[PDB]
């Protein structure tokens, strides 16, 4: 995807591959991403109408009490200059996917009825490194009962290589007989 | 009728020999519906032209593939694919299943039938974006198709492997010219397909119907997409025909397709291109409206000797806006196909019918197409049609005259009732032979227009019963012989002695 | 034409009742599986199917 | 005209008997669900074994 | 030697991603390393329209995109579309790419050249003014050619165009040390594979010995995506002046037909989403037929002449796809169906076939005042048709029953046999020169030739030969 939410972001994550300071501008990235999921803080740097010089004044006080990255600062700092604050949300939400690309990682997302444990995981990591690449692997897990047994994986660059057997099966069986 | 004996037992034979495979298939989510489109994110791996397969059920084929989303135009309603659910790209490029058992069978746009009657048994599958023939496999059109038209069949001749269009205005005989065509190889061992896009689906009805009695559905598969199905269904209903009559061809077997009405898939292709954002041209359409028809006639032509000579010979039907030749959809398919049968309504108030404006319709492939006894005897028609073209304005003044001038409109005026039929009659080009032989050769300028009609009906009845010897002569050696030219004047002096009696 | 019909209407009779009897007794064993005990059946199964998974990542 | 009365009729008679021959199946259907019963048991402890290795 | 990765695929359009320093400008071929149906690598070639910025190129395929997915891998190749050109060319059909596909195997060649190119500079060009000697009679008298000049044919089927295109490659292979590339711009499969037997079987393209073959054909199709054909002209052009640069020859292009060149930029320009010009041609539209037009052109080497058919569309000559190409054109040759039911062939109009060349500072007095003298005869007789069938010609003045034999006489001397119908009428063809046609004129007109019949000048090369022939039916008339 190459979108100005999805540019903006590669650029932040270029910087720090530059310096170094991919998991020390991770960290503050994510940092940003609990500031702004309020809606009152999101909507007073998002919107026009209150000025620009104001906003720096607030935006300098929470980068102290925040201790974000001299770059992470300076990356919102440009954002707020462009005008382009109205979608910080989106290249925030960019930065993740664009900074597992850089270190050659993989992410995986595997779902069960019940919690599993965490050798379960670890060879799921390896079978997803296998077929994948990952130079290192990652994973994620979400429960959800509505299946019967199975667990379900969910990796590739966007959210889209799917294999699974819970209820496949059933379905599977439903479009078997029809056959 | 009886079940629930094995019952017990079929459910047991599914679960006998299921594989249960785990592979990799590419999912997305659905970002937003309308209109028959669907925007996905995710297939980082789909290809250009798959199908892929929604919850609930629907089929949709990835077209746009763009940078941020997948634009999926759905082959079907998509009232029930709800923002965010799955989707899965199924692996497989739009597929017919394909069989000889289409014959008679009214089926739609996926070749599923619609005739209520079964499902239809297939073992071959053939690809609806299949690649045309190319230079080295074909051969020169020089069979012909006969039509049963006297009008088409002498003066416009269409071929075997011929792309020759129907085209006229609304309610001018464009179906009719294409229905009696596909009615007159009852004979011969074409197969027909008739596909109906966007039509009414009261007239694909009527066209069954007029198949079933006049025995033409043994050798007919009618694709229809009636105008209530959606866009995709219209746009790939001819493809799915030409994928059909593909089969046939390639099994060395000879074809006819009729496309009634290119003019509407264009219109429902011209939908799905401004509803998945594609920037317009003339008229709205797309650039590709050329490449979508160039795409579909150039498949139907003849084949060499080194693939089995079969052919598909296309009789796209176009409609025209008030005679305007020079719209966009007309001016494609005008230099996609060899020929053009131009329609006329002011010929077909007239009682001119079929209603085919002669002058105007050409034919590219020429007199290739023609037996060498159609050859002979059409020679004459062309020129004698073409003076009395000439003196159109003369025939208020055929008085003050000199004879060579009125004989040539007295004549034309009787070649003009050679070429009404009714509608359903097609002629038999042993019938054809005797009505331009006649006419061309001095043998009706005794008669009233009221009468040339009603000579020329017993003349042929005369000749089918009195005096079969010439049917012979014509479909053997197909050439108009001096042995048949003395048959045929014995049965005109005859019928004209007993047609002055009456 | 009417004995193809009535053949038709044999196939899809059934049809429709080996789908409706196939609805039944799948809803029969989801109410008996999601009857069953969680820890016993998902340990077993959780380690055939990641014993699949990576079985089929070798294939 | 005669003739053509006769196919009309007759039509109607082996329409007649397409409506018997659909409500007698029809008919038939509704027996064979309302029995085979040990059918559905048995059917759903097959796949039973099928769903779990 | 750079990858790049599809970004998205939208009808025959594509966009490529590359990497941020090494990048293609614009035309370069792609080379988009795609998969089939069954699972083998086939790969589409593609050519670079736009470059959209943030390193990513907007290409148009000169294949089918149908199965291409977003990230294959492409190879930019650096230059456009190199297409094989020199004596490997002779006899053989090509894509838009060069690539064979007449089934006789490989091009066996080691010459290859770019079909974007510079036109020859303002030194290069050859200045003088000659006139193109085609050996048909009604050519060189009435609607003479430049020798690197563009004509144009306004004809259909059934006119015998594709003899008339026949002769002039048999005619400027023998007379001249010349050869020709017939272009098939957007054309039928059943026409283009007519037109490649019929090639054979006049001898013009040598079936059996290959290389010694006059023709090098280039045909793009109908079914190709519109990329394919707007290529598919310089295609031509580019073996056409391979011969012309390299070889110092004289060589004769062909486009059947320009138009379609025309409405295939058209397309490909509606699809990259450019805002259309006046009429729903492309705002290029200027541009693009005078990149093709201008390296057409007479250098100091040798000659490129174009023969190039023209549609006009909605019989409009005002419409930009005429006016645009008849600004460039030199020449016209109406060929009339009209005067093909009388018998005559080559069956060109002799009063409405023009020329910029008929000029009595070009062709010389005696030609000039002799191509007058013929057209206001048959402009005469044309007037006198109606009278002829009103009067007769006993009623006719004496100044004018002189005027429709001699007319009558110059429709049958217009006509010629041809080499390329040896084998279908048998009649052995004449090549004649532009001093025997003037000289065969001349004769027909100052009258010393109204003793002989009509039926001498009949299909006859050479005025002498008129005399023969005249003399043979006077003395097989008395036996
Ligand atoms: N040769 C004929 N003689 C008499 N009537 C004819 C003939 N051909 C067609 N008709 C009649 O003309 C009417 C229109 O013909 P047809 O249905 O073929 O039109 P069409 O060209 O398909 O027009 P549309 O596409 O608008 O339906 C029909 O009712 C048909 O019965
Ligand atoms: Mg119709």
């Amino acid at each position: 995807v190459d979108s100005t939410a999805s540019r903006y972001a590669s650029a932040l994550a270029d910087v720090a591959d530059v310096t170094g300071t991919l998991e020390a501008t991770n960290s503050d990235v994510e940092k940003l991403i609990r500031i702004f999921s309020e809606e009152p803080v999101y909507y007073f740097f998002a919107n026009p109408v209150i000025s620009i010089d104001n906003k720096r004044s607030v935006l300098d006080e929470i980068i102290t009490t925040s201790g974000l990255q001299p770059h992470t600062a300076n990356f919102i700092n440009i954002l707020i200059d462009s005008e382009r604050i109205n979608l910080v949300k989106e290249i925030l939400n960019e930065f993740e996917d664009v900074f597992n690309k850089i270190t050659g990682t993989e992410v995986a997302v595997v779902t069960s009825v019940v919690k599993l444990e965490n050798d379960h995981l670890a060879q799921i990591a390896k079978g997803v490194q296998k077929i994948t690449g990952a130079k290192n692997v990652r994973i994620k897990t979400v429960i959800d009962p509505s299946l019967v047994a199975g667990f379900t994986i969910r990796y590739g660059n966007e959210g889209s290589k799917l294999v699974d057997m819970s209820v496949k099966k059933q379905l599977e069986e439903i479009a078997a007989q029809l056959e | 009728t009886i079940r629930a004996d094995e019952i017990s037992k079929i459910i047991r034979e599914r679960i006998e020999g299921y594989n249960r495979e785990v592979k990799v298939v590419n999912t997305g989510t659905v970002l937003q519906v309308g209109d028959g489109i669907a925007r996905i994110h995710g297939l980082d791996e789909v290809m250009a032209g798959e199908l892929v397969e929604f919850e609930e059920g629907t089929i949709g084929i990835a077209l746009n593939l763009e940078s941020n989303n997948v634009g999926v135009v759905l082959m079907g309603d998509g009232l029930m694919i709800q923002e965010g659910s799955s989707v899965k790209a199924t692996g497989r490029i739009a597929q017919i299943p394909v069989s000889e058992a289409y014959l008679g069978r009214v089926i739609n746009a996926l070749a599923k039938p619609i005739d209520g009657r079964g499902e239809i048994t297939a073992s071959e599958s053939r690809l609806i974006e299949s690649p045309a023939p190319g230079i080295m496999s074909r051969r020169s059109v020089y069979e012909p198709l006969q039509t049963g038209l006297i009008a088409i069949d002498a003066m416009i001749p269409v071929g075997r492997g011929q792309r020759e269009l129907i085209i006229g205005d609304r309610q001018t005989g464009k179906t009719a010219v294409a229905t009696d065509t596909i009615l007159n190889q009852q004979g011969q061992n074409v197969i027909c397909v008739y596909v109906a896009i966007g039509q009414k689906a009261s007239s694909v009805a009527q066209v069954v119907t007029n198949f079933q009695e006049r025995g033409a559905m043994e050798y007919t598969i009618v694709v229809a997409e009636t105008a209530d199905s959606p866009a995709t269904l219209q746009y790939l209903a001819p493809y799915t025909g030409a994928a059909l009559a593909e089969y046939f061809m390639y099994r060395e077997r000879h074809t006819l397709i009729i496309y009634d009405d290119l003019s509407k898939q264009a219109q429902a292709y011209r939908q799905m291109s401004l509803l998945l954002r594609r920037p317009p041209g003339r008229e709205a359409y797309p650039g590709d409206v050329f490449y979508l028809h160039s795409r579909l006639l150039e498949r139907a032509a003849k084949l060499s000797s080194l693939l089995g000579e079969g052919s598909m010979t296309a009789l796209p039907i176009v409609e025209t806006q008030a005679g305007d030749v020079s719209a966009y959809i007309p001016t494609n398919v005008i230099s996609i196909t060899d020929g053009q049968i131009f329609l006329s309504a002011d010929l077909f108030n007239a009682g001119i019918r079929p209603a085919i404006n002669v002058g105007i319709s050409v034919s590219r492939v020429g007199s290739a197409a023609q037996i060498k006894a159609m050859k002979k005897v059409a020679g004459k028609l062309k020129l004698e049609l073409a003076q009395f073209a000439e003196l159109e304005a003369f025939a208020q003044f055929a008085s003050d005259l000199d004879k060579a001038t009125q004989n040539q409109l007295a004549r034309g005026q009787r070649l003009r009732e050679l070429l009404k039929q009714p509608q359903s009659a097609p002629l038999t080009v042993e019938e054809q032979v005797m009505t331009i032989y006649t006419g061309t050769n001095g043998y009706l300028d005794s008669l009233e227009l009221d009468q040339v009609r009603k000579y020329l009906v017993e003349l042929r009845t005369y000749v089918k019963t009195n005096k079969p010897e010439f049917q012979e002569i014509i479909s053997s050696t197909k050439t108009f012989t001096e042995e048949a030219e003395a048959l045929l004047k014995e049965a005109i002096q005859e019928q004209m002695e007993r047609f002055l009696l009456q | 034409y009417k004995n193809e019909t009535i053949q038709f209407e044999q196939q899809k009779a059934i049809n429709q009742v080996r789908q409706r009897v196939f609805q039944q007794a799948l809803q029969g064993a989801l109410g008996t599986l999601n009857s069953c005990l969680n820890n016993e059946l998902h340990l077993r199964t959780i380690n055939a199917n990641i014993g699949m998974f990576g079985a089929m990542n070798e294939i | 005209l005669e003739v053509e009365a006769k196919l009309a009729e007759g039509r109607k008679k082996i329409e007649v008997e397409l409506q018997e021959a659909l409500g007698s199946l029809e008919q038939q259907k509704e027996d064979t669900i309302k029995s085979l019963d040990s059918q559905i048991s048995a059917l759903s402890d097959d796949i039973v074994k099928k769903v779990l290795p | 030697k750079n990858l790049g990765r599809i970004a998205q695929i939208i009808g025959p359009v594509l966009d490529v991603a590359f990497p941020p320093g090494k990048m293609p400008n614009i035309y370069n071929a792609l080379i988009v390393k795609g998969r089939d149906t069954a699972g083998q690598p086939m790969n589409v070639t593609c050519e670079v329209q736009q470059l959209l910025g943030n390193n990513r190129v907007r290409a148009v395929a000169m294949s089918a995109t149908d199965g291409l997915t977003r990230g294959m891998e492409v190879i930019d190749t650096g230059a456009p579309l190199s297409v094989p050109v020199g004596g490997a060319t002779l006899g053989r059909i090509f894509n838009v790419l060069g690539e064979p596909v007449d089934n006789l195997g490989p091009v066996d060649t080691r010459t290859t050249s770019p079909i974007h190119r510079s036109a020859p500079a303002f030194t290069q060009l050859d200045t003088k003014l000659s006139i193109f000697e085609t050996g048909i009679k009604v050519v060189d008298l009435l609607a003479p050619y430049r020798r690197g000049g563009k004509i144009g044919l306004f004809g259909g089927a059934g006119v015998g165009k594709t003899v008339l295109i026949m002769e002039l490659i048999n005619n400027i292979a023998k007379a001249h040390g010349g050869v020709s590339v017939f272009g098939g711009v957007g054309e039928r499969t059943r026409e283009g594979n007519d037109l490649y037997m019929e090639m054979k079987e006049s001898g013009v393209i040598n079936e059996q010995n290959i290389a010694e073959s006059k023709v090098a054909l280039v045909y793009g199709q109908m079914n190709e995506p519109p990329g394919a054909r707007m290529r598919v002209g310089l295609t031509a052009l580019t073996m056409a002046e391979y011969f012309r640069d390299v070889n110092e020859q004289d060589v004769l292009l062909f486009i059947d037909n320009i138009f379609r060149f025309v409405q295939a930029g058209s397309e490909v320009s509606a699809l990259l989403g450019r805002m259309p010009s006046a009429v729903g041609y492309q705002p290029t539209l200027s541009t693009e037929m005078g990149s093709l037009q201008e390296r057409i052109t007479s250098t100091k080497e040798g000659s490129i002449t174009s023969i190039q058919a023209v549609y006009v569309p909605a019989d409009d000559l005002t419409d930009p796809a005429p006016a645009t190409t008849f600004a460039h054109l030199d020449a016209t040759t109406v060929l009339s169906r009209g005067l093909a039911a009388k018998g005559i062939y080559p069956a060109v109009d002799p009063l409405d076939s023009t020329s910029t060349m008929l000029q009595p500072r070009i062709v010389g007095e005696e030609h000039y005042e002799i191509a007058q003298r013929v057209k206001e005869t048959l402009q005469r007789y044309k007037e006198l048709q109606d009278i002829i069938a009103i009067l007769g010609l006993d009623e006719l003045s004496e100044e004018d029953r002189l005027t429709v034999a001699r007319a009558r006489k110059i429709e049958r001397f217009l006509s010629q046999p041809f080499f390329v119908a040896e084998v279908f009428t048998g009649s052995p063809g004449k090549y004649v020169g532009l001093a025997e046609t003037i000289r065969g004129f001349q004769l027909i007109l100052s009258g010393e030739l109204d003793s002989l019949p009509e039926q001498a000048f009949y299909l006859v090369g050479n005025i002498d030969e008129a005399t023969a022939k005249a003399m043979n039916l006077e003395m097989e008339s008395k036996l």
